[PDB]
DNA sequence: ATTTACTACTCGTTCTGGTGTTTCTCGT
DNA sequence: TAAACACCAGAACGAGTAGTAAATTGGGC
């Protein structure tokens, strides 16, 4: 079991209603809740299959370097960088 | 997409509503009120959702709950269990008739209460005593518990009503038999066919519970009482909730009615 | 004894009576008594002096789909008494008294009694092949293409529609979905016993009727004629009876 | 050292700049990261302070009932509401 | 409000940074690129960050990075330490504690006999000089050397070693930073600016460099440098590097 | 030997380092001409630049304006031991005690110290004085003193002096944490090297500023501390000084 | 009677690019 | 001179609401 949070924009309200009954939304688009690895696994293909030209990105804890990892879903102006294994997010124009 | 149910130990205990109705907008739970102020519940997190007077259910919201493994119990006064709703199928067949089994041979039922006596007390229970021997015994030994305890926190007893000391003890337990029902109906038995208690709706709720309810559940009721809180239904659910956590009831729930059943002898 | 179906409005206690409001405020007063189980519709809202009533006099509250033809919901899960599942289970448990109740579903499935000196499985043989026999049989009374088990779609649309009915039934005669006879280990064995009884007379030649149209709606029509078939010959409130006969083949005194 | 994250709407560069020396910003005024407790009520500190009639929610990992538990800062639509001793968040219409 | 640096136990250990400029932007670590495309980063989370060739850093950055606690080195051809910048000093009590030590040959001798023996586990042979012990460290660690590529089959490549020992005295001179000593101040090794960062080092140096950069070099991938990274990334994680540098430092003293 | 770039970056042309602007360079440094470089606000150091410094072995500081506030300087805790340890030694032994701060006072007040007093007692001569000097600059620029707005624009300047110092400290080789008048503190040497020029330039200007009461005596003050320290050449003197400071131990230099 | 999909419409915050002002959160 | 913040307009995006119209529904043993 470890914390999950999971953000999305312009996603249909399908998608916004199911994660609403696992997660909390804390903010508009902002869902914050804690799941366990099998879990997690399922809220992904929930997304995965909902979201329709939307951009979702869902943050875990883990016991990585960072305490964390994070995978991202349709396009946006904020993509994942990778500098040697530590994966940051760079700020495209 | 289809929509499944997660494990139990992974949910939060249990919620309490009151004054709103209760529908759904967009495929999730929500309790809107008099005011029109919206309030998001998570259904697949939460393992028992308890309805107190003044709110209103809608077809939707019943089914969505059922879809999610969330049970829905409508309580009354200080949290007592009125009604309950819950998927119709679920349930392996063999875990039913395994259940069954047990409680329609005679020789079967007395050795699975011994079992609920001993996990009880610690002690394995005293032979040549039929069920109702040993009901009485049971019997004995609670009123004594809830006795010594009533002097141990200092309050002042004299007996156990169904109608402040109660109303604390009531709702700590209702608190305990709707996370255990929860687990049974997921567990995969029936919550009718008891053991130890019969005849009753929930008598294998009952007999679950009645083994731990003591050890940590309602010692905590007493300590509230003594302490006669302006919210003595918060403070007990609130409590009941940090026990739920830090004991792991509804990881240890279903193993325990597994352990009890397996006094049987009987294949599972 | 009866059942009552509860469409489009709110459930509601006003003078300590059942009472069923409209959108207007219309109210319909429903006695407490005579009613063993209720029925709630799409478009249902039950109040919490509702159920509380409701749970006082002992009445079962299922939540339903059109006409029972999906459930979903319904009250004392599990099952609402112990002996009538332990009634139920016990003549599971028994296999000679498993054959019996297999017996009648067999005599009341055709209308006539089943060969003698035959077990179960044997019985499982006898019954498939009179059942592609019909299938067949039908496919040239409405004349359709049919080749095995379009048409399938409305068939397999349509038994799912009596799935519902059948299931509403059970709970509303207070067993369990689970404990089936000739269906076994599965959660809907017990189901699916009594619907392949009376799938044939009416249910299955009407998927047939659809079929050889070919709207583009298949799914919901052969579900809004269910519901239709459902409602007109009161099929829910025949189960009920033939149930508790079907488990009477035992020879075993039945609960009060 | 427990999963942060931190949710900032109409807040000044200020504040965005400062979040973003600790946690990673990967979205608009969404930052996450790992902390400990004492880094985290700095984080805190940080956000009553340099906000400005902004709205601030800062959630993070523990051991509690939800498994996690959150701070909000300023006024917003959605505002946490306790449900015995369970905190949710409401949103509330004009 | 004032911003104060976190624990370096609690840091990232190691990022590279390489072409493009390093801007301040409201307040925050930013690396734009050749393309215009920005780049945040939690200079406030890492304990060491790497420059490469064909970075430009801007006054204010150099200036944020050391309020925050975070070093800068500016590294060569195959991640070899060039320079580095850093809070100009740390704590009087535990730098004048580090500068005793040294003052006396007496007191140095104790200290070098210590790395000695975490070293290799075994005490230091007695009557025996400093000079005399740099012998003995001389030879074990050419005998270790040549051990290795027998071990993993190598011929006794040098680029995987540079690069993966070059990181760990990046994260060995923020640690003594951090802790408030000198990284010049050393007692095996004298005469460099990187004399102490050195010393505490190589005590552990050949734990995990040897099992594991020499692993990489056999293997040959392609663009060795930072699958020696990812590799001492992921030590610094398992081993708990960073966090046990500090308690480390003040056992050897 | 030392030089102040601002506004401008620093890159590295024909083997030599240079100063870019727009216009195309402003200023062309010899690499073995610079022994420390300071970087005011303004500059963009290149990594060609930070290369080759190390290779020479140039120091790098990033001070602010004049070098009234150090930020981060290259070479950090110190650049050789030697002369690390020459400070460390000079401060761990009691006999090398009286050694500079007796002669810092006799540096800050122009008098020899007395012969046979301690530094606590010697701490205690100057407390006399410093409140006298206080005191009666007060009644020179008119200005109300009865303990110690006035505060106000001493504090900014001592803090401005406070820069250079250091900055001196570093670009010396020095640790500025290793006091002897002041000590367990991070910057205890900067504070005692600080006190001796305190009462020269930097506090006749904090009480001039503070007599006309200005909106603004925090900013106005440092700028004034920044006009002195180029003007005056403040930080050229603070490195002999602080060299023949540590040459009070009569202990052989590096 | 409830719920969802679809359609404008308002509102909200994020973001960019334009000038003008600064080289800076102080004590030892 | 260079780098960076504060401030102020603008465009551009997505969240949210009110209104109208369509269903009572993702199945098979």
């Amino acid at each position: 079991m470890s914390m999950l949070v999971v953000v999305t924009e312009n996603v249909p309200p399908r998608l916004r209603g199911r994660l609403a009954i696992w997660l909390l939304e804390v903010r508009a688009g902002v869902y914050v809740g804690d799941v366990s690895a099998k879990i997690r696994e399922m809220i992904w293909e929930q997304i995965a299959g909902l979201a329709e030209e939307g951009n979702v990105v869902m943050a875990w804890a883990t016991n990585t370097e960072t305490g964390f990892e994070f995978q991202t879903f349709g396009l946006n102006r904020r993509t994942p960088v990778d500098l040697d294994g530590l994966r940051l997010v760079s700020f495209l124009p | 997409l289809p929509l499944n149910p997660i494990p139990l130990k992974d949910r939060v205990s249990m919620i309490f509503l009151q004054y709103g109705q209760i529908d759904v907008i967009d495929g999730a739970f929500v309790l809107i009120d008099k005011t029109g102020i919206r309030t998001h519940i998570p259904v697949g997190s939460v393992a028992c959702i308890m309805l107190e007077p003044g709110t209103r259910v809608s077809h939707a919201a019943v089914r969505l709950a059922a879809q999610v493994g969330t049970l829905l119990v409508w309580v009354g006064e200080a949290g007592v269990r009125v009604y309950a709703s819950g998927q119709p199928g679920g349930a392996r067949s063999d875990k039913l008739l395994y259940q069954a089994k047990l409680a329609l041979d005679e020789d079967l039922r007395l050795k699975v209460v011994r079992k609920m006596f001993e996990l009880r007390f610690g002690e394995p229970a005293p032979a040549r005593r039929s069920v109702e021997q040993l009901r009485g015994i049971e019997g004995s030994r609670v009123r004594a518990t809830y006795a010594l305890l009533a002097k141990q926190y200092g309050v002042t007893w004299n007996g156990r009503r169904y109608d402040t000391i109660n109303q604390c003890i009531s709702a700590a337990t209702s608190c305990l038999y709707g996370v255990t029902e929860a687990a049974i109906l997921a567990a995969g038995y029936a919550p009718a066919i008891g053991f130890v208690h019969t005849g009753k709706p929930l008598s294998f709720v009952y007999d679950i519970a009645d083994i731990i309810k003591f050890d940590t559940v309602v010692p905590k009721a007493f300590e509230i009482a003594r302490r006669n809180p302006g919210e003595p239904d918060r403070e007990v659910r609130l409590a009941c909730r940090d026990i739920f956590r830090s004991s792991k009831t509804l990881a240890k729930l279903i193993p325990l009615i597994e352990d009890v059943l397996a006094a049987g002898e009987i294949q599972p």
